[PDB]
This record gives C-alpha cells, sequence and structure tokens, in this order.
C-alpha cells in the first residue's frame, strides 16, 4: 500500500534530504512533501503465499456444487461445513483443504 | 403424491417432441429472419441524401430518400408467356426453378429546397420449407398427398435450381 | 491490452493497448487519461479493488511511471489522434476532434455510443486490466477456449442476415451512382427503374 | 505551500432575495435523494377528480393501457379537504411507515414499496439563481434511496411482470401481401419508354 | 435471441444501482452485473436478485432461454439475451429448505396425467411444463453453477449382472 | 545517439514533397526538421515517447 | 557510502538442503562485485 | 378495471384509506406483507409549496475531488460544518470549450453559525443585513447531466412535530472534478475569479415575489393565486 | 462435487462391457476413443511426410 498526494492525487515518491539525512515522500507535479514512518522502501517477495486463503467471500456457503463435511468448526463447532483447496493454482500448489463454516465463516485447516 | 418412473420421462419427451419436432431450430431461425431481420437491416441504413448547391441564384436542393415497410408474399412462379401462378415445392423440384418469394420495398422520396414512391420490387428470397412463408404450412394431412408431398417430409431446406 | 516483458526480463512490465484505426500500441494510462481520468489515484481506484493487493500495485507501478510524461486530457487525445492513421498533417484541432472520434466510437461499441457517456467505457478497462493483471500473477487460470459455453452457433437466420445485408447495401451503392448518373437530366426518374 | 492564486481582494456588493420557508428542519439537514421508479408516478397538482375522469385514454395496446393504468393508480397524489369545522386541509393518500427494524417503506394506498437506503459522502442540495448564475446550498445528500416493490404476491409488481411479458410476445414487422403480377413488369414497361423517349431525344438533338 | 432491455428495466426495479453511483473503496463486497457482457451495475444483495430473476424466469415473465449465471467465487452475476447458445433441458427440483418438498422433483403424477389428456382441469403441452416452474433450460455457462441428479433415483439416499452406481461418498450431504 | 530519418513530409515554404529530414537527440532531448531543399531547420523539444509524428505536428503548430 | 539499505533474507531451509555457507555467498558476491558493495552476513545461529 | 369510472373510484379509494399517524392503533394493525413486522411510526408524504419556484441540482464530488479526501481544505474549513452548509458557487463559462465552477465559503465559524442561523429562521418578514464575506477555496471541473422528465428525483425532508414528510423536485446533477490550471494561463485566472464576495441580506422586491408567487400558481392556486 | 478426485469421478470405469457403462463412464470412455481417432487421423500424415523424404 502507497499512498498519493493529498491534493495533487498524483503518485508520491520517495526521496533523501542531504542536509536533513531523512526519507520523505514527494510528489512530482507538485512541491507537497511528507515525512516517512517506514524505512521500508520497496520490498519483493521470491516466495509468496498470498491468494492461498484470502479468496474468500461470506456467502460462499450458498453455492451447491461445493462438497458438505462434518469438520468441527473451532468458533462456532457447528456440525456442518463446507470445504475447498486452495484458490491460488501455480503448479507446484500444495492441496490442503480449507474449511469454512456457516456461521462464522472462519479458514481453518486439518494440520 | 406417487413417485415418477421411468416412463413417466418418456412421456414428458413424447410431449417434447410433439410441440417442438427434429428440425424445429432451422424452421425458427428462418422465421426470425423473415418476420422482423429484414426489416432491420433495411432500417439500418434508412436514408440516402443527395444534396446540391445550385448556382447555375443559390438553390440548396436536397434529393432525399426513405425506405419503409418490407411486404413479403407467398412463392409465385412467372412463367414466360406472363401468366403467373403460386408455385408448391413439388413442381419447382420438377422444373429445377426456386422456391423464393417476392421482397417488396416503400421508398419515399423527399426534394428540400433551401435558397441560401410505393412497393417497389428488391429481389427474391428464398423460402425455407415448412416454415412459416411455405404453402405447405397450412394445407393439412389430405392435401399434402394431392400436392404430391411426403408427410414424413420435416422441411427444413431450401430448394435452389 | 497486452502486456510487454517477460518473466525478469524486458525491465518493467509495461502494458500497451492496441486501438482500431491506431497504427502503434499505446500505454494504458495513456488512453485512462484520454477518456478523461488524469490523477493517478483515481486510476488506480477505476483498475484494482483491494489496497493490500501490493503485488497488482506493484505491476502497475511500471505504467504509471511510462505515462507520466502525459498529465493533461487534451495532450493524452493529441497524442492519440496523431497516431491515428489518419491523413498527415492534420491540425492539432483536427487531431483531438479526430481522437473524440475514434474514441467515442469504435472503441468498445458494444458498450454505448452518445456522448458523455463514457465513465462506463473507464470501468470497464479497469476491468480488462484487472483480468489480465490476475491472470499474469497466476491467481487464476487462462479462459478455456474449447469451453463450449463460450461458443455461439449460426443458424440460417444470422447467415442469411449477413449475407443481406452485403447485398443490400450493394444494392444502396448502385442505386445511389444511379441517382448520381441521372440527376444531371434532372429529370423525374421513376425510382422503379434505379433499383436492379 | 500551494500560495494562493487570488489575491486582488477584489469584491461584489450581490444581495440576494430570499423567501422564508413554510418548514425548517430540525437538528440535521439531512434529506434523501430517492430515485423514482416507473411504476410510481409524483402528481404535485392538487386532484381534480372531473378533468382525471374526463381525460382517461383507452388504447387498443393492452400493454401500453395497463401500464398507464397500474402508473395512474400508483401515482402519488393530493387534494383539498374540507375539514367538519368549516376550514380547508391538504390531504394526501400518501405516507411513509419505518417498521421495527429500522428501515423505511414508502406506502401509496395499499401498496407498499421498500427504501434501499447507501450513504453517500460529499452529495449536497443547492438551489439555482439563473438570473445572477450562481448556485445557493440548501442541504445535504447523505443517503441515495431506492424503490423496491415489497413481495411477488404485491399487485404492482404482477402487474409489471404481465406487461413486461407480454410487451416482447408482439413481434411482427413484416406485412404480407398477394403478388397479382409479375414484379419485373414495372421495371421492363419503364425501359422500354425511357428507350423510346432516348432515341427521340437524340432525333431531336440532332435535328437541333 | 431476446430484448435486454426488460432485463435492465428488473434489475433496476430490484435495487442494482448503476455505475456513476459506485465507488470501489465504499463498494468493497458488491457483486458487478453483467448483461449480455457489458458492465451494467452493482448490486449488495446477490442472492435475492438472482433468486428473483430465476422466479420470474420459471413463472415465464422473463424468455424461458434467458441465462442466469451467478459466479459467487468471483462476486459477479452475468445475464445472457444472446442468441446462438445451445441449451437443453432439465428437472427442477425444490431447494427451498423452508419448503416441505425440499429436495423433491416439482414435477408429479398431476402433470403427468395433465400431459396425457391433452388440457388442464380449470392445450397443455411442453411449454406448459416450461412455464410452470417443472421444467427450464440451461446453457454449457450456467450449467457450470449447478449440482444434477442423473436419475430421479439419485434424490434419495450383490448381483453379479447388475452394474455398480457411484458410491459419492466424498461429500456427507448432496443439494 | 542522434537519430536521422527520411520522412514523407510537405515544406510549407517551398513546397516540394518527399524533402523532409527529421533529425531528433534523445540525449540532448531535441528534433530538427531540415528541409534538404530549403535549407530551413526547425527544432523543438520532445520526450521520451515523441516520435518523427509529434516533432512535425510541433512544426504545423508553430507554422500557424 | 550511501545511505541506502539493500537486505535480502535466505529461506534456511534450502539453504541448508543446498549445503551451502553464509560466507561462501557473502565471498561470491564480493569476487562478482569487488569492493563496490560493503556486505554484511547474519550468523547460522540467527533466527532469520 | 379500464373504466374511467373504475380508476376514479379507486383513486378515490386511495385517498380514503389513509392511516391517521396518530391512531397507534390502526399503525400496529398494518403489518409488512413480507417482514410480517408491525410499524412503528408514520409521515405523511406532501410536497413542498414554498420551494417549487427555485430549481434544485444535486451536486456531487467525483473521485479525489472529495472533501473528506482534501485533509487539508477540510482542516481549513473545519472538521456538520456550517461553512460547508453556506458556501456559495459561482459557474463561469470564458468560452464553450474552457469552464468551470468557483467555490466560496465563510472561514470564520461564527460568522457561519449566525448567517446558517438567520437563514434556517427565516419566517418573519424581518432580516438584518448581514454582509457577509466570503472567501475563494477551490475551483473544479464540471459537467451536467439533466433529467428528461420533471420529478424523476425528488429528496425528502422530515417534519416530525407535523407528522409530515416534503418532498421537492430534482432538474439536474451536477459532478465537480479536481482541475489543475495550466500555468500557462494563470494570467487570465486571476482575471477570471475574485478573492471576495460580498453576500447582503435584504428582503425580496415585491415585484420578485409576485413574480415568485405567479411561478408557484401552478402548483397551489387556492392560496397564492393573484386577484 | 466441487474438488472431487475419487476413482469414478475423473475417468475410471468400474464396469465391464459385459455389465454395461453408467451415463459417466460412457462419456469419459467417448472422450479416451475419440483421442484415439484424433490421434490416428493425426499420426498418420506426419508418418507418410517423413517416410517420403526419407525415401528421397
Ligand atoms: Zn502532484
Ligand atoms: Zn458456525
Ligand atoms: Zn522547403
Amino acid at each position: 500500500s502507497f499512498r498519493f498526494c493529498l491534493e495533487c492525487n498524483n503518485m508520491l515518491y520517495p526521496k533523501e534530504d542531504k542536509e536533513n539525512q531523512r526519507l520523505l515522500y514527494s510528489c512530482r507535479n507538485c512541491d507537497y512533501t511528507e515525512l516517512a514512518e517506514d524505512p521500508k522502501v520497496y520490498r519483493h517477495e521470491l516466495i509468496t503465499n498470498i491468494g492461498e486463503t484470502a479468496g474468500i467471500v461470506d456467502d460462499i456457503g450458498q453455492d451447491p456444487t461445493l462438497p458438505r463435511s462434518d469438520k468441527e468448526c473451532p468458533e462456532c463447532h457447528s456440525r456442518d461445513c463446507v470445504f475447498f483447496q486452495s484458490q491460488q493454482r501455480r503448479k507446484d500448489t500444495n492441496m490442503t483443504l480449507f474449511y469454512v463454516c456457516l456461521n462464522c465463516k472462519k479458514t481453518f485447516r486439518d494440520e | 403424491d406417487d413417485t415418477i418412473t421411468t416412463e413417466d420421462c418418456w412421456t414428458v419427451i413424447s410431449a417434447f417432441f410433439e410441440e417442438k419436432g427434429l428440425v424445429s431450430q432451422q424452421l425458427d431461425s428462418f422465421d426470425e429472419f423473415m418476420e422482423t431481420s429484414i426489416q432491420d437491416l433495411v432500417w439500418e441504413e434508412p436514408r440516402l441524401i443527395l444534396d446540391q448547391p445550385a448556382q447555375h441564384d443559390n438553390i440548396n436542393k436536397r434529393y432525399e430518400i426513405r425506405f419503409g415497410k418490407i411486404y413479403l408474399s407467398r412463392p409465385t412462379m412467372t412463367e414466360a408467356d406472363g401468366t403467373t401462378h403460386a408455385m408448391f415445392p413439388q413442381e419447382a423440384r420438377l422444373r429445377n426453378l426456386t422456391y423464393s418469394s417476392p421482397v417488396y420495398l416503400d421508398m419515399e422520396k423527399s426534394m428540400f429546397t433551401s435558397i441560401d414512391g410505393n412497393k417497389v420490387h428488391i429481389g427474391k428470397v428464398p423460402i425455407m420449407l415448412r416454415s412459416k412463408f411455405c404453402s405447405l404450412r397450412t394445407l393439412d394431412e389430405v392435401d399434402l398427398y394431392k400436392m404430391k408431398e411426403c408427410p414424413y417430409d420435416m422441411g427444413g431446406y431450401f430448394v435452389i435450381n | 491490452i497486452k502486456l510487454y516483458g517477460r518473466e525478469d526480463k524486458g525491465t518493467g512490465r509495461t502494458i500497451k493497448a492496441t486501438l482500431p484505426y491506431v497504427k502503434q500500441d499505446i500505454p494504458i494510462v495513456i488512453v485512462f487519461r484520454a477518456l478523461g481520468v488524469v490523477p493517478d489515484g483515481e486510476i488506480l481506484q477505476h483498475i484494482c479493488y483491494d489496497e493490500n493487493d501490493w503485488q497488482m500495485l506493484e505491476m502497475l507501478k511500471p505504467c504509471i511511471e511510462e505515462g507520466f510524461v502525459i498529465q493533461d486530457k487534451e495532450v493524452a487525445l493529441d497524442f492519440i489522434g496523431r497516431r491515428g492513421s489518419a491523413a498527415l498533417g492534420i491540425r492539432r484541432e483536427k487531431r483531438i476532434q479526430y481522437a473524440k472520434d475514434i474514441l467515442q466510437k469504435e472503441l468498445l461499441p458494444h458498450i454505448t455510443q452518445e456522448e458523455g457517456f463514457e465513465t462506463r467505457k473507464t470501468f470497464f478497462l479497469g476491468y480488462m486490466v484487472n483480468r489480465l493483471l490476475l491472470c499474469a500473477l497466476e491467481r487464476k487460470d487462462q479462459d478455456d477456449r474449447d469451453h463450449f459455453g463460450k461458443k455461439r452457433l449460426d443458424l440460417a437466420g444470422p447467415l442469411l442476415a449477413n449475407l443481406f445485408r452485403i447485398l443490400f447495401r450493394k444494392l444502396t451503392r448502385e442505386i445511389y451512382r444511379y441517382m448520381q448518373r441521372c440527376i444531371e437530366t434532372d429529370r423525374d426518374f421513376n425510382l422503379n427503374l434505379a433499383v436492379k | 505551500h500551494t500560495k494562493s492564486v487570488y489575491d486582488n481582494g477584489e469584491t461584489l456588493d450581490i444581495s440576494l432575495p430570499i423567501h422564508p420557508k413554510s418548514h425548517i428542519p430540525q437538528g440535521k439537514q439531512d434529506r434523501w435523494v430517492v430515485k423514482l421508479p416507473d411504476f410510481l408516478d409524483i402528481n404535485a397538482e392538487p386532484f381534480d377528480p372531473r378533468p382525471f375522469e374526463m381525460n382517461v385514454k383507452t388504447h387498443e395496446d393492452k400493454n401500453q393501457e395497463l401500464l398507464d393504468k397500474l402508473i395512474a393508480v400508483n401515482t402519488v397524489r393530493w387534494r383539498y379537504a374540507k375539514s367538519e369545522t368549516g376550514g380547508i386541509f391538504k390531504e394526501t393518500n400518501s405516507q411513509i411507515i419505518q417498521w421495527e427494524d429500522g428501515t423505511y417503506s414508502l406506502r401509496v394506498g395499499s401498496e407498499i414499496f421498500d427504501m434501499f437506503t447507501t450513504n453517500t459522502d460529499d452529495n449536497y442540495l443547492v438551489s439555482e439563481h439563473n438570473e445572477e448564475g450562481i448556485l445557493m446550498t440548501e442541504s445535504t445528500l447523505s443517503k441515495s434511496v431506492k424503490l423496491v416493490p415489497a413481495s411477488f404476491q404485491s399487485t404492482t409488481h404482477q402487474k409489471l411482470a404481465k406487461a413486461l411479458s407480454a410487451k416482447q410476445k408482439k413481434e411482427s414487422y413484416a406485412r404480407s401481401v398477394v403478388t397479382k403480377e409479375d414484379p419485373e413488369e414495372r421495371q421492363r414497361r419503364l425501359e422500354s419508354q425511357e428507350n423510346e423517349r432516348y432515341r427521340l431525344e437524340r432525333r431531336r438533338k440532332q435535328a437541333e | 435471441g431476446s430484448p435486454s432491455e426488460p432485463i435492465i428495466n428488473f434489475l433496476e426495479e430490484w435495487g442494482m444501482e448503476p455505475l456513476e453511483d459506485y465507488d470501489p473503496a465504499q463498494h468493497t463486497k458488491s457483486t458487478r452485473i453483467f448483461v449480455n457482457g457489458v458492465w451494467t451495475g452493482i448490486h449488495r444483495d446477490p442472492s435475492m436478485l438472482v433468486s428473483t430473476m430465476r422466479d420470474l424466469r420459471r413463472s415465464g415473465a422473463i424468455s424461458p432461454e434467458v441465462s442466469i449465471i451467478r459466479d459467487i467465487r468471483e462476486r459477479e452475476f452475468k445475464i445472457f439475451t444472446d442468441v446462438g447458445r445451445v441449451y437443453r433441458p432439465l428437472f427442477i427440483v425444490e431447494d427451498d429448505e423452508s419448503k416441505d418438498n425440499k429436495g423433491e422433483l416439482r414435477i408429479t403424477k398431476e402433470h403427468i396425467r395433465k400431459i396425457q389428456q391433452g388440457y388442464d382441469d380449470d392445450v397443455y403441452g411442453w411449454s406448459s411444463l416450461v412455464t410452470s416452474g417443472v421444467i427450464e433450460y440451461v446453457d454449457g455457462e450456467e450449467e457450470e453453477t449447478i449440482m444434477i441428479a442423473m436419475t430421479p433415483e439419485d434424490l434419495q439416499t450383490n448381483d453379479t449382472a447388475k452394474r455398480i452406481k457411484p458410491e459419492m461418498s466424498t461429500s456427507s450431504h448432496h443439494t | 545517439i542522434k537519430q536521422k530519418l527520411e520522412t514523407q513530409f510537405t515544406c510549407l515554404f517551398c513546397n516540394h514533397d518527399n524533402s523532409v529530414v527529421c533529425t531528433l537527440d534523445k540525449k540532448n532531448s531535441i528534433g530538427l526538421l531540415e528541409c534538404k531543399k530549403c535549407n530551413l531547420s526547425f527544432q523543438a523539444p520532445i520526450n521520451s515517447l515523441s516520435q518523427p509524428i509529434d516533432i512535425y505536428s510541433d512544426w504545423i503548430d508553430a507554422c500557424e | 557510502q550511501s545511505p541506502w539499505l539493500l537486505r535480502l533474507e535466505l529461506d534456511r531451509a534450502r539453504m541448508l538442503d543446498k549445503q551451502l555457507t553464509m560466507n561462501q555467498v557473502a565471498d561470491k558476491i564480493s569476487e562478482v562485485f569487488s569492493d563496490d558493495l560493503f556486505v554484511m552476513w547474519s550468523e547460522d545461529n540467527a533466527d532469520k | 378495471d379500464t373504466n374511467p369510472r373504475s380508476q376514479l373510484h379507486s383513486v378515490e379509494r386511495t385517498f380514503d384509506e389513509v392511516i391517521d399517524p396518530r391512531n397507534k392503533n390502526r399503525l400496529q394493525s398494518l403489518i409488512h406483507p413480507r417482514k410480517k413486522i408491525k410499524a412503528v411510526k408514520a409521515w405523511h408524504f406532501f410536497p413542498d409549496t414554498s420551494t417549487f419556484d427555485q430549481v434544485f441540482h444535486s451536486l456531487k464530488f467525483v473521485g479525489s475531488a472529495s472533501l473528506s479526501k482534501d485533509r487539508p481544505l477540510n482542516e481549513q474549513l473545519g472538521q456538520v460544518n456550517a461553512s460547508i452548509l453556506t458556501s456559495l458557487f459561482k459557474p463561469i463559462e470564458i468560452n464553450p470549450h474552457n469552464k468551470w465552477i468557483s467555490l466560496y465559503a465563510v472561514t470564520d465559524k461564527l460568522s457561519a453559525e449566525s448567517f446558517r442561523k438567520s437563514f434556517n429562521s427565516i419566517k418573519d418578514d424581518n432580516i438584518v443585513n448581514r454582509h457577509v464575506i466570503y472567501d475563494h477555496i477551490k475551483d473544479f471541473d464540471q459537467m451536467f447531466r439533466g433529467h428528461k422528465k420533471l420529478f424523476e428525483d425528488f429528496a425528502i425532508s422530515f417534519d416530525d412535530i407535523s407528522d409530515r414528510a416534503f418532498f421537492v423536485p430534482i432538474v439536474g446533477r451536477l459532478e465537480l472534478k479536481k482541475k489543475r490550471i495550466v500555468p500557462g494561463l494563470v494570467d487570465m485566472v486571476n482575471r477570471t475569479n475574485y478573492a471576495h464576495i460580498r453576500m447582503d441580506l435584504r428582503n425580496p422586491s415585491t415585484q420578485e415575489t409576485a413574480i415568485r408567487d405567479s411561478r408557484r400558481e401552478q402548483y397551489d392556486p387556492v392560496n397564492y393565486s393573484s386577484i | 462435487t466441487k474438488d472431487d478426485f475419487s476413482p469414478e469421478s475423473k475417468g475410471f470405469v468400474e464396469n465391464s462391457y459385459l455389465r454395461g457403462l453408467t451415463p459417466q463412464e460412457f462419456f469419459f470412455h467417448a472422450m479416451a476413443g475419440r483421442e484415439g481417432l484424433i490421434d490416428t487421423a493425426v499420426k498418420t500424415a506426419e508418418t507418410g511426410y517423413i517416410q517420403r523424404r526419407l525415401v528421397k
């Protein structure tokens, strides 16, 4: 998540003040500049796990084509649950199941 | 209630085939084309406009013609001698004719002038057999034999030459 | 909407859109500003729907960096018009009008054709870019080409409609030519002779 | 620091005429913008039974007539009601009902239409002053409200369904006709006449 | 092929809100709505909308060949009135939990006897079955989102000659 | 790196066609249009996405 | 030297599987970049 | 029931079946057809007589032009603020191609509060000369969409003491977006708008009031018809 | 149901030809047979070209 100029709406780029030795975010079409809070200017993940469990919707229990199991919900302890494998579909994706209850909709595994 | 068996499924399938038939898609598509598609194709470009700023007294004359309704007719055969009569598919097959019907278009001509038309025949469209515009859609079972048409024939094809 | 740049190749992964009657590909930020959404925050709102999805944001960063040169609607329209494969030497005002013509019409015509109705086109561009990035990030399988639910069958209706449209356009052109030829005599043509 | 562009200080001494309001909002200058459905209409004019009865229109098209009947019976109206004490009062046929869940519903007669509210920010109502070319704000439009039929069994929904179902059933553009002669006869006879007058014109021009 | 204007009218009537009233930050959970491939609006309660559209199609108000698809995973609700889509009929199983007839075929012996007679008891053919809500057409894209039983015997839970039916033990229960 | 390209544009002073050559230097961000017959030189700034059509349009606007 | 810090986290599991040493990686980087980059590496007993 | 007599009879039947808001028992008798939930409160639905002469437009900010998004603007104008509730808009068009909107507001909270109280309490015929000075804040690009029908949109205002609900027509919708002024046109920009605008409150003239009454005579002729 | 890796859900015909195939097994077996026909009708031309090149 990156921020934008509050008066120009354009993207703010990181900058360093030579005299102050501080990190700043400065727009390019305007003189607006704001102090940087975090030092993590850039991050790149070679191996990532996002998109595995993030694929959750509140009304996934209304799908009739999804199998229904009897795994115990940690939160609601309901007798009815719906499970599915990982939404991320890379060639080396694990086959672990994600179980969703009909009340709390918490995603968990059998591991 | 009572359970549904396989024989009831076959009763339902029999109802399906009693209403639809086996070539219903061809006939339905052709009926849709003749009923509405031709008129919309004509109205896609409903105006031909010519203008002329005559100075030969600046007289700007605009000549515009508009396309109106589409009139269709039952297929008809026009002999060499001149007589025209209704045509049935068996005669077209025997005489190597084409089972087609004339198409008439209303053209309205306007002469706009600022100083500063009836059913014209545009062509003949072949008619799909047993469709809504075919002569065999009516005629029941008995007359179908007098016209030398097989009652088992299902239509869905054209007769060209 | 092509996504240039291979895995760890081609420097930035720029996105260039292809428009009808335009000779060369155009970066997506430029066409977005051409439709009339100049700030970058609004463009990101149009494309993405989850600010926490930093992966698609870092994928979009090179496109913004490339398109940063253009910062106004009119200049973007002029850039689109310059490559619009029209006559050479067209004036700037006529170039902008030609760009507006080629942008309102012929660009996603199935959505709309009337004026002042281009927000939907911007939203659909956002949807297309979202789908492209989503498949590029391997989050979804590429659309199946053999999926029979995405096919259509042309029966006698559509085929005859296409053929009749062609033939009727030919007849209309013949009538037009005959009218031009026969007005020189300034005669009351029967209009039953113009048709063939 | 984006310095202020305008520093001339030029000022206009324009005075606007304002009229007293028949009512004043209490506690909040909030209003709800509501989209008007096709099956619901607003008749701001006072209800005049005699012109209404004398101006009812009957059409051959059943769908159009049914739609007009539905919109007329569902139209919001008002009329002057003579009080039993001899005074005159404004009487309306429309009411707003709030249920126990807090939802709101627009009621016309026995018909009830639910309201779906979506919060909208930075949306305000203004009053236009065309003669001076300036816009004067009025209040804030906090929520956008959609009107939805309560249930399938509602008569309005059933009439709408009937009208829309039978509207798309009628489709027949081409009109049939009977050909009595050769369709090509006009072209050939007119071509013969044109060739005849071509020959006559050529002879005249050669003799002219 | 069918005109899409009635579909848009019904969608607007039943609470769909157009695109100009849409902000991605605000409606972070709303469902998009496509009609013939164009994004026309958004909706916040897609379940009741799809139920209403399906019931309207079954009652005959909407043309039975109109395709109604809900993609719960992608938060989309697509509608097709295009020409050239291949469909096929299927029986309808009463899947309403609130109904006593849950999990049973809607068609009963009364419909069968009406079909055999040829008329209703105050012409009764295939179209009457389709518009009475016991049979409906589905195309190749709507089939992605439905669960079909092979035979009416599949709707309820040692011979060397007869064939073997699938066990289907992966699912504790089926709807 | 200066890039020299032969273009089919029309000079507005000599009216000879196919006698226009576009010289753009990306290093200094400049573009020069020279008439092979008139010997006239037109200079205009260029950007990273500039193309000979851009400089030609700039010359057309400057001419009028 | 520049204030810009460039760091990267190595997967301990695969690093052990490939039978590699942090010193070896640092030496390879130093050899390919001479003295143009100052490099520090965490010990093998670090959590990451 | 296509008979005009039947339609009229339906109209009077609908008129007669209006539930008295004070009748608690009859209100509780009414039940939601689907929710099966009793009614709590009711309001009469009436049009507004004093406001039909004026023209109302729904004004909205699109995208980054949101006042909430503009943090320095909100801080300057106050974190409902009376300054927003008393803002002025000035549409100025140099040419068909170039168009924008000018926004003005009262920076002082006391002056804005006094003006808002005076404006919202206009029920008598005595108005104090409040020479309020409005300061320019920002300019936005504008687009307009018009309603084909008169009452396509209507805003609803409530009045609990009278148990009524007054609705007003909406003519069109105006959308505003943030506009970055070109550096080459600031010279003409400084000659377009103004740093301040002074508003003077005066009682409406008799002729203008008569014109407004004549305009309103279309809706309500019993209380406004000329004699 | 979705995400079903059971043998009968991915094309394992449990029955025999004498016993008869269920509709799902029938469709899967038809898919396999179609693949066989396509493979033959495609490889024949490639093999013919290869043999012609070898002979030449
Ligand atoms: Zn900026
Ligand atoms: Zn639970
Ligand atoms: Zn020259």
